[PDB]
């Protein structure tokens, strides 16, 4: 199918990078386009072959290079918060497009805004088992900044999606600051029984995305770098 | 003035009943169209593609084209939570070679609670930290619950949970706080919920 990397990035305003595209089946037409909240993909270039690249509707800012008829190419060489948004990239045999997985970047005036997650798992009511012989466990997801986070469950060893749900989308944690850092939520509920086995191992996992190991941090607190933080819990009766 | 014009939504359908979004485009002379879906924080998937008038079915998905009326239309039979997304609708142009992308319709299918057991329970840290947490679960799915208006209290929206094993899905939201004031009794007051809401100890 369509791959791109990278998946997330976080750029300092003037910075460049580069998203590459790229797919084996053999597709002549690629696509790259972006997402931003109430409106349709917006199309920014697209290529009709190898060598050969073409404007979309919002072309300003970005170059593309089609280097081989498999890869597709797109610039940013001097990020403006503006191009915070979701990249896809799509390619078609003839008409019907395929997406990549997508690219999250946010572009900031100041790296100091960024922030991992502190991860919290809460055990279930007591209340709750003896009212209906089930058991939620919550975790929270705080303070992280952008909105770069995928947070998964695992019990005993294995990524699990059953009784789970995760807000679709975080909180702000200050919806009145234009840069309020986040809060995300999911409640995993098992049977009670379950829950009273202490042989039993909840594990809340979000995987933050910030910046790379290589970027400057002059700051006393640790460097919001990409990394997982994780929350434990074990069963009790 | 949009080329692709969907109502952004939220559309709320219970579950088993027929979700039908509908897609009007400008073009008279577009040639093919497009239902994607789209999961948040995830990529567009094609659920159907239709080039000629009348239906096309593809399992619970059916896509109908009317090039007169100028609409393409989605139906999902026997809706399931697991289908709640964002719908595009994308059309190609006449000569054009990339579709043009509708600004998506956001269909929510809200579950059956058979027995609904309305509650708030409080939660403690696992290990330790200075949020005391709330849960109200087990709410019939036209509880609508509200973000508060109280400073440094976080309301998380309903969400639906499926325990696939035990053939039960059930609705929860969390409010958390770390201020003093802060109680599971007065947590949810931003929302009408149920009176029968139990609230333990
Ligand atoms: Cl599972």
């Amino acid at each position: 199918g369509v791959t791109q990397t990278p998946k997330f990035r976080v750029l300092k305003t003037g910075q460049s990078m580069t998203l590459l595209c790229a797919q084996d089946m053999n597709h002549e037409y690629m696509y790259w386009y972006r997402q931003d909240p109430g409106m349709g993909l917006r199309l920014i270039h697209y290529s009709v072959g190898e060598g050969t690249t073409a404007k979309g509707e919002v072309p300003d800012g970005y170059n593309v290079s089609r280097l081989k008829k498999q890869n597709f190419l797109l610039g940013l060489e001097s990020a403006a918060p503006s191009q915070t948004s979701v990249y896809f990239c799509a390619s078609s045999f003839t008409d019907t497009q395929y997406f990549g997985p997508g690219t999250r970047l946010t572009v900031l005036e100041d790296l100091k805004n960024v922030f991992p997650p502190e991860v919290a798992v809460f055990e279930p009511s007591e209340a709750e088992i003896s009212h209906t012989q089930k058991a939620t466990l919550v975790c929270l997801a705080t303070g992280f900044y952008p909105d770069h986070v995928e947070l998964s469950w695992w019990v005993n060893g294995k990524e699990v999606h059953s009784g789970v749900c995760t807000d679709p989308q975080p909180l702000k944690e200050q919806p009145a600051l234009n840069d309020s850092r986040y809060a995300l939520s999911s409640r995993l509920r098992v049977s009670a029984t379950f829950w009273q086995d202490p042989r039993n191992h909840f594990r809340c996992q979000v995987q933050f995305y910030g910046l790379s190991e290589n970027d400057e941090w002059t700051q006393d607190r640790a460097k919001p770098v990409t990394q997982i933080v994780s929350a434990e819990a074990w069963g009790r009766a | 003035q949009k080329e692709v014009e969907q109502n952004s939504g939220p559309l709320s359908v219970p579950e088993g009943a027929i979700a039908s979004l509908n897609c009007t485009y400008s073009d008279r002379g577009s040639q093919s169209f497009f239902w994607y879906r789209q999961y948040s924080g995830k990529s567009p998937e094609l659920i159907m593609s239709i080039y000629s008038n009348g239906d096309k079915e593809d399992g619970r998905f059916t896509a109908q084209l009317n090039k007169a009326s100028q609409y393409v239309s989605l139906l999902i039979r026997d809706s399931q939570p697991s289908d709640s997304a964002t719908y595009l609708c994308a059309v190609r142009g006449t000569g054009r070679r990339a579709l043009t992308f509708g600004s998506g319709t956001r269909l929510q299918v809200q579950p059956n609670i058979q027995n609904p057991d309305p509650a708030v329970y409080q939660l403690r840290d696992s290990k330790s930290s200075d949020k005391s947490v709330c849960l109200f679960t087990d709410f019939d799915s036209q509880t609508n619950v509200s973000q508060s208006k109280d400073s440094d209290v976080y309301i998380t929206d309903k969400c639906v949970l499926d325990m696939r094993s035990m053939d039960f899905k059930s609705n929860s939201a969390v409010a958390w706080s770390n201020k003093s004031d802060f109680a599971c009794a007065n947590a949810f007051n931003n929302s009408i919920i149920p009176e029968d809401t139990f609230f333990p100890s």
